[PDB]
């Protein structure tokens, strides 16, 4: 059938086909979450070491758009590193005509019609990648992750990449401790545990950890890293649980 | 791997010769037969219409004879839809060819020109070929009278005598017996009239389902004077040959 | 067959392969490059006593101390040709200077390998793809003769002594020994008179034989046909003295 | 009005002996009857044993300088590592200029 | 299968099957090494001929006074990619002050790689560069692959039998980043690299030419008397 | 057909008959019936409304769509292309006309112009004809009233009685047998609901049937005074209520 | 294609645009060219037998470029028509520009370059056609023959033919036709060139034409009574 | 074959990919009703219930286009999303040149046409969405038109949308068919809504809660979409009726 | 200053009853230098005539255009142009080139095919529709005929009385107007008959 030799046909099924391929690209790279704090957001990311002749700490997934947007994948990398420079330049002209930094909500609205564009035309095949971003803007903290599909939505908490069924079985429990979520500082180490526990389904490599956070409490109401001393203390307690 | 031959008459037939040329062939034999006879005392273009029933008015129908220019009519046969954006198109050029050197067009230039956008369409592109055949009518000032038919391949011929269309076979091997190169304009209609109702299975034809024109050169001080015969006029020509 | 994008899962394109097969079937062209000038020798090639052999070339100046031969698919080469004339008389313009025979050919290898169906930083024009050789052989000042081999799968190889064609299977294996640092002028007109015949059927005589030669003193210069007639007849008697 | 094209002075002066060449510029850059700088740089060595200095509109001097500096770079470049002699120097130059003469 | 012919259509795969082909004339290329300390940073690639009488054709390109690649895979790919990391550096240096950085150039040529296989026809790549570049935190080793993934490392090898390459730098990993300020023994290290990888060959000047660029050394090919010290 | 020459339209079909427009034709047909009577005096054309749920006003249904206001175009066949053709339609009626003469163009001269468009669009790769066969009715006073047929090949003819739609077999042979030109516009009224009713019955209020005229100006519908060469509309539309008077004079 | 690569190179090297091109010559009419040493002479096949049609007003198929060249062809005569302009075109180009006369060489590369171009562009072919291009260039008593194929390339010929029954044709010219001896006068060059025409063509006067052209800008139309002297000188040395 | 999987004309006469774009509308299982109030139009619709999804006080399907026009989505969300950028940017244009906003009729009407548009293009495909308008115009009144993927729009004096569409059909046919006016006479928006709430309990046979609608309000010179805790107040009122 | 006043010139129209007159001068100069004696301008395409004042490029330029326009038209509509299309069809046309424009005074003339009437109309250089039924006047003396025509005019005339008005106008005027003179011809059209009538002068 038709389906199959192209991108952007009905199909009975309702979706073409291309669509369900890209869904298992998704999956293939590392867990990347978010957490929604009562002040913030918390990004935090398993960067795999495959070796060592890889280098420590600078081949780094996550990159920090505006200053005050974190954006962060897991997918087809070429896909979604790509994606971040689109959105870049959707940012930039925004920040001209406007005169202030991308609100989160707008943000996420430019970047979904762009992959909804090429689900509608078979010349330009879609993207295939999972972005979780957002920060701390006017309208407060926000938290959006975007599918392939190019429906997008918020969320408390979101998961994507391979170790994804862990991820969110451990989130349930963060919201009976605080359906507000937890304040920045504490929400680090505990998403330090969610990380390793997404690392036994990524335990074949060895891994080093890496969290950031936009938060206005301690972060400034920008994106900064957790480093240093911050992101050791959430090393020992992680290593310490999982034991 | 293959994937080739699907969209473009670019690529090349196996066969040598546009497989599409072929089709345009057969389209204009679905038409009717329309008749031209050559000769120095005149035209005439004479063509059954496809058009069918009272049902349809076919009188006020004007479907096969146009006039590009005030000496130059044809008789058109293959697909009406194709041939109306071609009729814009002559008049066009023509009309541009009378505005640069205030002089009539020759017909032999007209036509050359059509002949280059029908090639065009193969040349260039995976378009059809218009599966439209014409009869064009014309008096250029030197050669006199000048008759031509060209087909959809882009490329034109003139003729002494010509049918096209349906049932060619049978009109011509008519027209040859009678042929005469001091034939009257009398003659030449009455001729038509005869092969058209040999070549249909209509003996009467009625006016209503038959066109004729006549270019005369009959008319007043041997100007080239186009007389499209109405239906009542028609209507006359089959009583005077007592087939009504 | 297959597209641009297209690869193979050799690697290489389809397209690159099915260009080889081609440059067999065109003329037979050898060269061999001295230091005191490169010698280049073709077979005009007669079918017909008809067909005038004389009229057609195979050899062709693009420059004053640049001239060019080809082997392979000829309808290509009409393109080919000025491309390079160009090339040459925009450098000549701009500097003023010699024309490097290395930096003639760069300029030729952008043009050629740039095949594609649409692309959206480069302006298609081509898509499909100059399958044709070129042996490309001059002087240029400061690295005095260079005889390259222009290649449409990828960067030219410069070479010592090069024989594509027909005759290029033969011929090859033959120059690997015969091929010296000893060759003078003389020698290089009749090794390459003497190779010619061995690998071809058609038989070397002058009305389908040609020689041509770069001295950098005379430039790029074709040899008048009375020159080309001695030699082989020089050859000749050497061959039936032995 | 956008006064189209500017000044700001000073001489150059190029003497060609039979074994070296000397190009000398005086340090003073003015605009009317200011000195914008008593000390200013506008002799400027583009490689190759080649100096050049562009002198009356300062504008039109620094911008001729870089596209003839660019030039230089990507002509080794591109004929893999071959000095760029003091010929070819001047004719590129003349039709820089004769680019910019509209 | 349709998913080879075409390059807008998911394979099921999840990726490509012609970015998976195009890979495979990267080991058809010239075995090349490539290893660094924090200092310099070092190539060391073969040359190939096409005959003996073929002169060896150079396999390691200059893009600049500061940086230079070695490539293996298709040349017609090579060379629209050449021309790109001159434009880049070019328009660094003139309208801001500032050479380019090998941190900024795999990023930007990872986009516009990726963007071509997207689009219907176009220029996917089948070219590999690992390209060699000094910048303000010295000498760096960044690997370009023709799919659009760029890591930076301090030493791999591709092309064909880089298994003995890869033991090599596996190895030598510890000893050689502690070996610093030595522009020196950082080259020798690399022709011990490569002698791995290569099987029933001579290593000679001819055979072996070697680039470095770093903190001291701008961009040299080094030919002939430069390298047989080394060997 | 299904051709090889038929998945790209720019091709000629190996019969010499384009696909597409067999494919075009099926439409027209599975399309509900519409009839056109060209009288002395007029030009009645008559359909019925496409049958939809009761809760959707069918009142923004409109079957009959003016092209310019003294000149009526109905159709059968696809509903979607209908609108889209008539808003091209509409807007070089306009263009090509009415800034170079000052006025509505003549029905023949309309006619022409979409004739050309439906085969501009079947040339073409990409676009594929619209589903509908039109019938254009008009009046002019250099040649009359009049009524034609367009078919989706792109080419016209005039007819003296003529119907579409799936309904038309049985339509042509009433109209041919008790209706001749000689008769009236107002005698037309009548016959037309009555082949109406031979193609299905039921519920025939003027609700769900919907009849316009072309005839006398209307110098309500003119709206304004003015000078008195001047004339309205030839146009005129019916209310229900007189749809269904004519059932009680019929 | 929607998808569909339309990409072609063949897998012999060659494509097949090119190939089917060749017989869609030969299946055209058969054209002769053969040149003295002082005239050249083209012959060519008209279907003249044709029910009833004027011969006058029917486009011949040679055509004056210039006043020195003149063009004959085999194949489909469609394709040709665009090519006569293009020609005429060039004629008064090379002449405004180069202030020179045209040369018949020179003209030769502009009709090649049409259909060689086409090879090497998406969405256009090679066109259909074989050529015969021949004239006396000013200010020469050299005679210029040349043959041009639908590849896009040509050679110069003491004498060629093209189109139907090129082998049998040619035969003939071989053995009767030297350059060794090329015909003399004009007379006998128009003689041996209607003598291989009647091998294909077997007489009728309408049926062949039979175009010199002499020094100097001089083309002049063969009669039609120097046509029949000709015919039946041979059919007397065919008794003996 | 080929041509029927894409857009290009089939033999049939109706186009499989209009079909097929029904058939992805109930997989998202979504009910609507909508009805003309007084001088107001109701709009409800079958709220997903939130997972964590963006706030759980309204999981976003309507969608204020302008003051008065509203859009209620049944079936595909990336579709939806599209859908509504293409309303807003007309919304927009219609506004400059008249210099109001576009009446309800009009809306639907301009993108039947740009649906169409899209099936005679061969590599675009059409909506996969069904949208409700839903306004009160300034002239018109109270206006729904429903606006399918085929490029053919229609109004209504009530509609639901959905795959169990019929069930309200049939509940709301016999009440508008009995009270023979075509709208609900109540003045006040809070009774309409009211009304509405219960019709939609009793078609589909099922309790709701708030979480389980979210309905959009049009009345004169504003759209206006009801807190999560409004939508509970009105639906206590009837609750201990 | 305006190029339409170098080369001078004049037409005039004037209604009868069910007859129409309309005539110009024969003389073209370019100022000083007469040129002809027999430039022609007023054109006829059928019964609708065509009178054209002004710049003399842009008369004929301007002729040739209104034939094409006109050709085409009867091709179409298959019938006769009629006075009252052909007015508006003017105006419209020197609308076209507002900036650039024409420097060209037409004048529309003729008799309804359909209503019978006399029509005559005017335009100005960018075109615009001008009713007045009694003359239509222009060129550089178009002030002299204004006066000239009113205090003579006497409504709705028979071929015979209509003929001396336009004669006596036309020929005074002239002879008060330096760059209007040499011969004149004159149109009578008694209904669709055409009888073309040089007048005698005393040419200077």
């Amino acid at each position: 059938t038709g389906y199959d030799l192209s991108n952007s046909v009905f199909s009975p099924d309702g979706r073409n086909f291309q669509v369900e391929y890209a869904v298992k690209a998704v999956e293939n790279g590392t867990t990347s979450i978010g957490i929604k704090c009562n002040d913030g957001v918390v990004f935090a990311v398993e960067k795999l070491i495959t070796s060592k002749l890889l280098v420590p700490q600078k081949n780094v997934k996550i990159q920090v758009v505006d200053r005050h947007i974190g954006c962060v994948y897991s997918g087809l990398i070429p896909d979604g590193r790509h994606l971040v420079n689109r959105g870049r330049e959707e940012a930039a002209s925004f920040k001209k005509l406007y005169k202030t930094p991308i609100p989160i909500p707008a943000f996420a609205d430019r970047l979904g019609q762009y992959v909804q564009a090429h689900t509608l035309y078979n010349s330009v095949r879609p993207f295939g990648v999972s972005t979780i971003f957002g920060g701390v803007d006017k309208n407060g903290a926000h938290l959006y992750m975007l599918e392939p599909s190019g429906s997008y939505w918020g969320y408390k908490g979101a998961a994507t990449g391979k170790g994804r069924q862990s991820a969110k079985a451990e989130l349930e429990k963060l919201v009976d401790h605080h359906p507000e979520g937890l304040s920045a500082r504490e929400a680090v180490k505990q998403a330090a545990k969610i990380i390793y526990l997404a690392h036994e389904d990524n335990k074949e490599k060895d891994f080093e950890l890496e969290i950031s956070w936009c938060s206005l409490s301690e972060t400034n109401g920008l994106h900064k890293f957790v480093k240093g001393d911050l992101l050791q203390e959430a090393i020992d307690f992680a290593q310490k649980e999982i034991n | 791997g293959s994937r080739r031959y699907d969209s473009r008459t670019t690529i090349f037939s196996p066969e040598g010769r546009l497989y599409q040329v072929e089709y345009a062939l057969e389209s204009i034999s679905h038409a009717g037969t329309a008749i031209g006879i050559m000769a120095s005392d005149g035209i005439v273009l004479a063509a059954e219409r496809k058009v069918t029933s009272t049902l349809l008015e076919q009188d006020t129908s004007t479907e096969k004879l146009y006039k590009l220019n005030d000496k130059i009519a044809v008789a058109v046969a293959g697909l009406t839809a194709d041939a109306e954006i071609l009729i814009n198109t002559a008049r066009i050029h023509a009309q541009n060819y009378l505005k640069t050197y205030n002089e009539d067009i020759p017909v032999e230039i007209l036509v050359r020109r059509l002949s280059d956008i029908k090639q065009g369409y193969t040349q260039h592109g995976g378009l059809r070929p218009f599966g439209v055949s014409f009869i064009y009518a014309g008096y250029d000032d030197r050669y006199g009278y000048q008759l031509y038919t060209s087909n959809p391949s882009g490329n034109y011929t003139g003729w002494k005598a010509i049918s096209v269309g349906a049932n060619t076979s049978a009109a011509q091997t008519l027209l040859q017996m009678d042929y005469k190169d001091d034939m009257k304009v009398d003659d030449a209609i009455e001729l038509a009239l005869k092969t058209l109702s040999k070549t249909t299975d209509s003996s009467a034809l009625t006016y209503d389902r038959l066109e004729f024109a006549t270019i005369r050169k009959g008319a007043n001080d041997g100007e080239v004077y186009q007389k499209i015969f109405k239906p009542q006029e028609i209507k006359d020509i089959l009583v005077k040959t007592g087939i009504t | 067959d297959r597209g641009v994008s297209t690869f193979s899962p050799e690697g290489r394109l389809f397209q690159v392969e099915y260009s080889l097969e081609a440059i067999k079937l065109g003329s037979t062209a050898i060269g061999i490059a001295t230091k005191e000038g490169v010698v280049l020798g073709v077979e005009k090639r007669a079918t017909s006593p008809l067909l005038e052999s004389d009229s057609i070339e195979k050899i062709v100046e693009i420059d004053r101390h640049i001239g060019c031969a080809m082997s392979g698919l000829t309808a290509d080469a009409r393109s080919m040709i000025e491309h390079a004339r160009t090339a040459a008389v925009t450098h000549n313009l701009y500097y003023d200077e010699d024309i490097n025979v290395e930096s003639l050919t760069q300029s030729v290898c952008d043009l050629a390998l740039r095949f594609g169906e649409g692309a959206s930083g480069e302006e298609r024009l081509m898509s499909r793809p100059f399958g044709v050789a070129l042996l490309i052989a001059g002087h240029d000042a400061d690295d005095g003769y260079q005889l390259f081999h222009a290649e449409p799968s990828g960067t030219f190889y410069r070479y010592n002594a090069k024989a594509i064609g027909s005759g290029s299977e033969g011929a090859q294996a033959e120059l690997l020994n015969e091929w010296h640092s000893s060759l003078t002028l003389k020698e290089a007109e009749l090794l390459v008179l003497k190779i010619l015949k061995q690998v071809m059927e058609e038989k070397l005589d002058e009305n389908n034989a040609q020689l041509s030669c770069i001295t950098k003193q005379d430039g790029f210069k074709i040899y008048d046909n009375e020159k080309t007639a001695e030699l082989i007849k020089e050859l000749k008697e050497k061959e039936a003295a032995e | 009005q956008f006064n189209p094209y500017g000044d700001n002075g000073g001489t150059i002066l190029g003497i060609a002996g039979e074994d070296f060449a000397v190009l000398a510029g005086d340090t003073r850059n003015i605009t009317d009857y200011s000195i914008n700088s008593r000390y200013e740089p506008k002799v400027f060595d583009c490689g190759d044993n080649i100096v050049m200095s562009a002198n009356g509109f300062a504008a039109d001097g620094d911008a001729l300088v870089k596209r003839f500096k660019n030039s230089v770079k990507w002509y080794h470049f591109d004929h893999n590592d071959k000095k760029l002699s003091i010929n070819s120097a001047a004719r590129n130059i003349q039709h820089l200029l004769y680019g910019k003469r509209f | 299968n349709n998913y080879d012919g075409d390059t807008v259509t998911f394979s099921p795969t999840g990726r490509l099957f012609q970015v998976e082909y195009a890979l495979e004339a990267i080991k058809q290329g010239s075995v090349t090494v490539g290893l660094r300390s924090n200092t310099h940073a070092v190539l060391v690639a073969l040359k190939r001929n096409a005959d003996e009488l073929s002169s060896y054709q150079k396999k390691i390109i200059k893009c600049d006074e500061h940086m230079g690649l070695s490539l293996a895979g298709l040349a017609p790919d090579a060379r629209v990619l050449s021309n790109y990391l001159r434009q880049q550096c070019n328009y660094s240096s003139l309208v801001f002050n500032r050479k380019l950085a090998v941190e900024r150039a795999g990023h930007l040529l990872c986009d516009k790689a990726q963007k071509n296989t997207q689009s219907y026809g176009g220029r996917p790549y089948g070219v590999g560069l690992l390209i060699i570049g000094y910048d303000k935190s010295g000498a760096h080793l960044l690997e370009f692959q023709p799919s659009g993934n760029v890591t930076e490392l301090y030493g791999t090898a591709i092309g064909a039998r880089s298994q003995g390459a890869k033991t090599y730098l596996e190895r030598t990993l510890d000893t050689f980043i502690k070996i610093d300020g030595n522009p020196d023994e950082l080259i020798k290290a690399g022709v011990e690299a490569i002698s791995q990888s290569l099987r029933d060959e001579s290593l000679t000047v001819d055979n072996l030419s070697i680039a470095i660029v770093g903190k001291d050394t701008p961009f040299t090919i080094y030919d002939g008397e430069a390298v047989a010290k080394y060997i | 057909m299904t051709d090889r020459y038929s998945f790209s339209l720019t091709t000629f079909s190996p019969s010499g008959k384009l696909g597409q427009i067999d494919y075009a034709l099926t439409a027209v047909k599975q399309g509900v019936t519409s009839l056109g009577i060209k009288a002395t005096n007029g030009v009645v054309i008559a359909t019925e409304k496409k049958s939809s749920s009761p809760l959707a006003m069918s009142e923004t249904l409109s079957k009959v769509s003016l092209l310019t206001p003294d000149i009526g175009a109905v159709y059968s066949g696809m509903g979607p292309d209908y609108r889209v053709l008539v808003d091209k339609s509409r807007k070089v009626a306009h263009t090509s006309y009415k800034r170079i003469y000052g006025e509505y163009p003549p029905t023949k001269l309309l006619v022409s112009e979409v004739a050309k468009i439906m085969q501009e669009a079947t040339q073409s790769g990409g676009v594929r004809p619209f589903g509908v066969s039109l019938l254009i009715a008009g009046h002019d006073e250099f040649n009359g009233f009049s009524l034609y047929q367009v078919d989706p090949s792109g080419s016209y003819f005039p007819w003296k009685a003529t119907a579409i739609g799936k309904g038309s077999v049985a339509a042509k042979t009433f109209l041919e047998k008790r209706w001749n030109d000689e008769l009236e516009l107002e005698d037309a009224i009548h016959i037309a609901l009555l082949t109406l009713k031979e193609s299905v019955e039921g519920e025939f209020n003027g609700d769900t049937i919907e009849l316009a005229i072309i005839g006398d100006e209307n110098p309500d519908l003119l709206g304004y005074t003015g000078i008195p060469t001047d004339k309205g509309p030839r146009f005129r539309k019916l209310t229900s209520q007189e749809i269904n008077d004519r059932l009680e004079a019929l | 294609g929607y998808d569909r690569a339309l990409s072609i190179f063949s897998p012999d090297g060659h494509i097949f645009q090119v190939e089917y091109a060749l017989e869609a010559v030969k299946r055209g009419t058969c054209a002769v060219g053969v040149k003295g040493k002082n005239c050249v002479v083209l012959g060519c096949e008209r279907r003249s037998t044709l029910k009833l049609q004027d011969t006058r007003i029917t486009p011949s198929k040679v055509s004056k470029i210039d006043s020195h060249v003149v063009l004959s062809f085999s194949g489909l005569n469609a394709d040709s028509r665009i090519l006569i302009e293009k020609a005429r075109v060039e004629a008064q180009s090379h002449r405004l520009t180069l202030e020179d006369p045209v040369t018949v060489e020179y003209l030769t590369r502009y009709v090649a370059g049409v259909q060689q171009r086409y090879t090497q562009s998406g969405g256009v072919r090679p066109f259909g056609v074989s050529t015969l291009i021949a004239g006396f260039d000013p200010r020469d008593d050299e005679p210029k023959l040349y043959q041009t194929e639908p590849s896009g390339i040509y050679s110069s010929w003491s004498a060629q033919t093209i189109g139907r029954n090129s082998k049998t044709v040619r035969e003939f010219l071989e053995k009767n036709y030297d350059r060794k001896e090329p015909p003399a006068t004009v007379e006998e060059c128009v003689k041996l060139t209607v003598r291989s025409l009647l091998e294909v063509v077997q007489t009728g006067a309408k049926n062949i034409e039979i175009t010199v052209v002499k020094p100097d800008s001089d083309i002049v139309a063969l009669s039609s009574e120097e046509i029949n002297q000709y015919v039946t000188q041979i059919e007397q040395e065919k008794q003996e | 074959g080929y041509d029927r999987h894409i857009t290009i004309f089939s033999p049939e006469g109706r186009l499989y990919q209009v079909e097929y774009a029904f058939k992805a509308t109930n997989q998202t299982n979504i009910n609507s009703l909508a009805v003309r109030g007084k001088d107001c139009t109701v709009v409800i619709s079958q709220k997903k219930v939130p997972d964590k999804l963006l706030d759980p006080t309204t999981v976003s399907y309507i969608f204020c286009i302008s003051r008065t026009i509203g859009m209620v989505v049944n079936g595909p969300i990336p579709d939806a999303r599209n859908a509504a950028l293409r309303a807003k940017a007309e919304a927009a244009e219609f506004r400059y040149k008249y210099g109001y906003d576009m009446p309800c009729d009009v809306l639907a009407k301009r993108m039947a046409n740009l649906s169409q548009i899209y099936t005679q293009r061969a590599y675009m495909r059409p909506l996969g969405v069904i949208l409700t308008f839903v306004s009160v115009d300034e002239e018109l009144g109270p206006s729904i038109y429903k606006t399918d993927p085929a490029g053919y729009y229609v109004g209504y004096k009530a509609t639901a949308t959905g795959p169990k569409q019929q069930e309200i059909t049939t509940n709301l046919e016999n009440h508008f068919k009995k009270s023979k006016i075509d709208h609900i006479n109540e003045e006040s928006w809070e009774k309409v809504v009211e009304f509405a709430i219960t019709h939609m309990i009793d078609a589909l046979g099922t309790e709701f809660s708030k979480n389980d609608l979210e309905v959009g309000v049009a009345t004169k010179d504003k759209f206006f979409t009801l807190s999560a805790e409004n939508i509970e107040e009105r639906l206590v009122a009837i609750a201990e009726q | 200053s305006d190029p339409s006043s170098i080369n001078g010139g004049i037409v005039v129209a004037m209604t009868g009853k069910d007859c129409v007159a309309i005539a110009c001068d024969l003389r073209l100069g370019s100022q000083s230098l007469g040129v002809s004696n027999k430039f022609e301008k007023i054109f006829h395409y059928g019964h609708v005539f065509l009178g054209i004042t002004g710049l003399a490029t842009d008369v004929t330029t301007l002729n040739e255009m209104f034939r094409y326009k006109t050709n085409l038209y009867k091709l179409k509509e298959e019938r006769a142009i009629e006075p009252e299309t052909f007015t508006q069809l003017v105006s419209s046309s020197l609308y076209e080139r507002r900036f650039g424009p024409y420097f060209v005074g037409p004048v529309v003339a003729g008799i309804n095919s359909k209503s019978g009437k006399p029509f005559i109309a005017g335009f100005d250089l960018i075109g615009c529709i001008d009713e007045a039924k009694d003359f239509i006047v222009s060129g550089t003396a178009s002030d002299q005929l204004f006066g000239m025509c009113e205090s003579l005019y006497e409504p709705n005339l028979e071929p015979e009385d209509l003929f001396e008005t336009i004669s006596q106008a036309l020929l005074n005027a002239a002879d008060r107007d330096a760059l209007s003179g040499w011969g004149a011809v004159v149109y009578i059209i008694k209904k669709d008959e055409v009888v073309k009538r040089y007048l005698k002068m005393r040419q200077d």
